[PDB]
């Protein structure tokens, strides 16, 4: 009943989102730093016993 | 599809309760059970594929109108989820459950001379897996206790040891035997291991993994049932209880 | 005495009887309008410099994005429609479709399984039977324009007899020479280079006279009931496909030089209404296979 | 021994050697897909009643706006199109448009020149030599359906040799009465009115006994690489327009009914893989032209 | 007329049909990958003076850590590996091993269960028949290097038919003095030590000269596909193992000295394309038993 | 690549004034050329292509020692940038430039009695395109007019009328012509956007693309590598 309208005009620069574009991007990032912190523990720890 | 889905013991014989004869029956034409044929299978081979067909398939094959061809399209349907075609069956034996059929005297079906290892051989059983193999061994069961031969059936597991290793542990008119088996006999399922939408080369394969990728979409279709989620919207007699029981038994 | 009848009409080996229900049909058309966006997404994804529109096509014909070692080939809809056209063209096909994957590819596309919107013109002229006396020689040659050489040497003039069935509707007849021809116990007209007959008609006469040989040139036209989205142009490539690829290598079956040639002789045939119908829905299925196989090649010379 | 041949098989005359880079292969495509609009804007002018569609097609096609008192020629492009078919047909063509003007009208759209991602069939009947032995008369009449018409006045049956190549797929042989055909060193079978034959599998061999003739309709399929935007319909129309408009006109060459045809003799040359690619390029060149020129007439 | 034809050729058993699936593949992949690192592990033993390394590469492969009390067998993955390679050679072996047990097995690593990323090497030489006239006598010996030994004994020279299969890819003939070959219905060469031949063109006949024996060796080639992880010394290794074992111990079977014979007998049957896919998946399960068999021997 | 990378006249004879003869020539002995040979296409084909080895395929072959040898190899090191196998040449020619060999007599060696149409039957007229045609028939001119054979130069032309139609328009001892000819014979250049790292089916077509492709990575890291030799050096 008291539905809203999201404009959503000035986000879109002709084709493209910005914002959407660039927290995308920042995931690759994480990857990057994933992949960088599993092998450096590994490599300083080694394998582990309780 | 969904019987190939049942689990559990007391799940697969509620389903056969449930499900009248008429499933079991195909009413497509199929073809020759028991041929050699060319297939294409143009995702490995660019040559055409040889394969033999079988009875125990997803497809509807040509049946004996015999109280035997009857039998094994029950067991095919129970192990490979698609029958056989038998022309012209009575309407008073087509709304009769699966299981009235395999463990009732009212039917007037006359099953007394049944042979197991022909029906094994018919069935080929050199080619059906662990859990199939199970899933037959619980209706040649259900057969000899309707019929009072509980020894053929075990002279029949005697010449076969690694059937008689797997053999399910039931009385067929004790419920409290059901409920304390502790038997997988789910075909197809959610699979832990990870399953593509590749094609398989042999016909029980390709047909087989057809009903495991129909599980999947059918698990996430809304016809499926989650009782964690709504549990109170089910009716009480399908809803899941300790004192559930068979008609008899 | 002499009996010469066409080639491609002597011995129409059965069809199938299998995936003529109306699910089966719903699969065969999905399969269609499924293929033919695969065609346009292509040549789209060739002038956008982008492979976008492709992988979205691809992902809806084969339910997979597709990885870049692996070949691609249409996946689960492609082995299903590779095997339904191998059912269709004989009964001794396996026939090894469960009926589970037919209704899930039936479901992807709202289309309907319609093989009787519309019409088609099949150009192959039905020579049934032409009979002709013992010192004549007859020779039929050809299928989209037979071309029947009849010499007379015998002493005086000739009478050959005429069956080109009941099937086709339009039948034209052209001579090298101006010839008689007049249905059974009628006049002889006067000698005319060409003759428009009905072939429901009768049985017609011809006069061969003394001297040079005379050739007949005919054409027929045959109008079949097919779905509105059916196209003869590529259905017949769809056709060479198959054959080409080994689809149609089952024992104890015709070879035909065009689904032209296919389609009628199945027509000309005891119970041909029935043939005819699965023989349509092979038509359809085989316009589909052309358009897919041309959009994800596989064999390389 | 008497040897017959297919007419059309008969010296197939060397193609050109120019125009098969990237780059040209990328105007070819170009020129199709311009030649496509350019006969999609016309329709559009004639529904809507406004000359805008077509000026902004032959603005982008011939680099120059269309006047009432000059003629449409189609440009540059029209120009290149034309030189560049002259080439592909003959090694003897001047082959004259510069690299500069290939590059600069591959670039007016964004369409790779790629070759291969698709297949047509041509159902052109190679007949390489139908052996004969003495007394036995063979004609071979046709391409599209090759009509073998053999007859003999010897006292026994003869022996009658086929060989279809090695480059076509399928061959379906279709006789007028049951005959009976065989491979070599193979055991013959009964008499049949078709066959289905790969031209791979060695020579066959017809028994032809005495009396009436016996004549067998031959027809086959072959597949070749071809690109996606390939269309029979308009590279026919296209090679009989060239063929119409003198393009072909080039001294010690030969000349062919359709487009399928050229495309098959040529692959029955000493080393026929070579020609097959430039061939199809002019294929593609000669849908272009088609489309153009029909849009376009002079 | 004597024949005379390979001994690893004749009768080859059924296979089984089962643990050829998607998830059954994946099972087989993940045992090479986790049995592959317990052989490393002990490397890495080394290095250190720790058993760590072994202690945490036998807990993911058999579920339970290792004891000094009890001989490592290998757990539950151990009799999965050693009963679906029974049900592989035979198809009247039983199929013990649930469904469920290798889906689980197979969520230990993330492989995934492709057998056709590949090519191997095959050098086994299939000789299906060898015809010889009655005066002649012919001898083949060898699987991997075929010796074939003719002696002619009549006043003639005689012609023999040597026929390689339909499955070869390449077949190279070296004799011990020179010798005519040539294909059916093709003139005879000049004699040369060395022939190179593909067993698709035909049969070979052999010229025989009156006098000294002539003994000649065969080597082919063929190409099967396999997966990438496929290491052809580590599965012969397997096969013998599996063999010593009794693994391969049922009725109504056929043996073979190595893989390399077994693989080509089952490529050589009626309907062999569809016995080469499981025939891999066997070696592909033996190269992890030979790993596995190898780190834990009992 | 230097060599094929000149788009004007201007610029290519201004190319084989510092250009010595070594580069023309190569020390590699190749292959004989005219031979049908079968090359491997994996990109296309499984089975094997056919093709001619021709002496403007860009790959050295072997050559005569006669004078005819030493022009073939000058021509195809314009068309094609890479010349054919002359054994010893001697170094009083090889430190000479490529146009005092084609435009001077104090190279001691006699150009006339050269026949215009062996030459070009010998290297492949037919089958290169209109750039190479180009620069064939700018050295042609430059030998005609040296030895006054003028008159030889346009009887070969009369007989072949595609060249006729692409001949250059200068004058060899004019320097007018020269500077307002227009022609264009870049073989290679910067493209604009890019060009597919795919492979060609002619060997002269394959040869030609990887000269293009290698173009951009040789104009930006040429100028240090040749530095570095060229430094504490005499020019020949």
């Amino acid at each position: 009943f008291a539905l809203a309208q999201i404009n959503a005009d000035d986000e879109f620069i002709g084709a493209i989102d910005k914002e959407s574009a660039e927290y995308l991007d920042e995931y690759a990032t994480l990857a990057r730093d994933i992949s960088n912190s599993l092998t450096l523990v590994k490599a300083a720890f080694g394998p582990l016993e309780r | 599809m969904d019987v190939l889905s049942k689990g559990s013991l007391k799940e697969l014989l509620a389903h056969l309760e449930k499900t009248p004869l008429e499933e079991a029956i195909s009413y497509r034409i199929g073809t020759v059970p028991y041929q050699n044929v060319l297939i294409s299978r143009n995702e490995y081979y660019n040559q055409l594929y040889p394969d033999t067909t079988s009875l125990i398939d997803g497809v509807s094959r040509e049946g004996q109108r015999n109280v035997n061809g009857l039998i094994m399209s029950i067991i095919s349907y129970v192990v490979s989820g698609s029958g056989h075609y038998i022309p012209n069956i009575g309407f008073m034996l087509l709304r009769r459950s699966i299981l009235d059929i395999l463990t009732k005297h009212d039917t007037g079906l006359v099953t007394n001379n049944l042979n197991y290892g022909i029906i094994a051989r018919n069935l080929t059983v050199s080619k059906m897996n662990c859990e199939q193999r199970k899933r037959m061994l619980i209706c040649f069961k259900l057969l000899a206790y309707k019929d009072g031969n509980q020894n053929d059936y075990e002279i029949y597991l005697n010449q076969n040891i690694p059937l008689k290793q797997i053999a399910p542990n039931f009385i067929p008119g004790d419920m409290r035997t059901v409920i304390h088996n502790q038997d997988q006999l789910a075909i197809v399922g959610i699979p832990a291991y990870r399953l593509t939408q590749s094609t398989e080369l042999s016909i029980r394969d390709d047909n087989a993994k057809s009903y495991k990728l129909g599980y999947v979409d059918w698990y996430n279709s809304n016809s499926f049932l989650r009782e964690r989620s709504e549990f109170n919207l089910i009716r009480l007699k399908d809803r899941d209880t300790k004192y559930g029981k068979l008609n008899g038994w | 005495a002499n009996r010469a009848t066409s080639a491609f009409l002597d011995n129409p080996h059965p069809v199938g009887v299998n995936y003529v229900d109306e699910g089966s049909r719903q699969f065969v058309a999905v399969a269609e309008l499924l293929a033919s966006k695969l065609i346009d997404s292509s040549r789209e994804s060739d002038e956008s410099n982008s492979d976008v529109p492709f992988v979205q096509a691809y992902s809806k014909f084969a339910d997979d994005n597709p990885r870049h070692l692996r070949v691609k080939t249409g996946g689960k809809m492609a082995n299903a429609l590779t095997n339904v056209i191998r059912s269709y063209y004989s009964i001794n096909a396996p026939a090894i479709v469960p009926q589970v994957e037919i209704d899930r590819l039936a479901s992807k596309a709202t289309v309907s399984g319609d093989m009787y919107n519309s019409y088609a013109i099949f150009n192959s002229v039905p020579i049934v039977e032409v009979l002709s006396p013992a010192r004549t020689t007859v020779s039929i040659v050809g299928s989209d324009r037979a071309d029947v050489t009849m010499l007379n040497t015998g002493a005086g003039a000739a009478n050959i007899t005429f069956n080109f069935g009941q099937i086709a509707e339009t039948v034209i007849l052209k001579g090298s020479v101006p010839f008689q021809l007049a249905r059974l116990n009628q006049p002889m007209p006067a000698a005319r280079f060409t003759y428009k007959l009905r072939p429901l008609d009768g049985p017609f006469i011809v006069v061969l006279p003394v001297g040079n040989p005379l050739v007949i040139s005919a054409t027929a036209a045959t109008r079949i009931q097919v779905p509105l989205a059916f196209n003869k142009a590529l259905v017949e490539s769809g056709f060479q496909t198959a054959m080409n690829d080994g689809l149609f290598d089952i024992q104890n079956v015709n070879y035909y030089s065009s689904f032209d040639e296919f389609i009628i002789s199945q027509y000309h045939a005891q119970d041909g209404i029935n043939r005819v119908s699965t023989c349509v829905i092979l038509g359809l299925a085989l316009q589909a296979y052309d358009q897919m196989r041309r959009a994800l090649p596989v064999r390389r010379v």
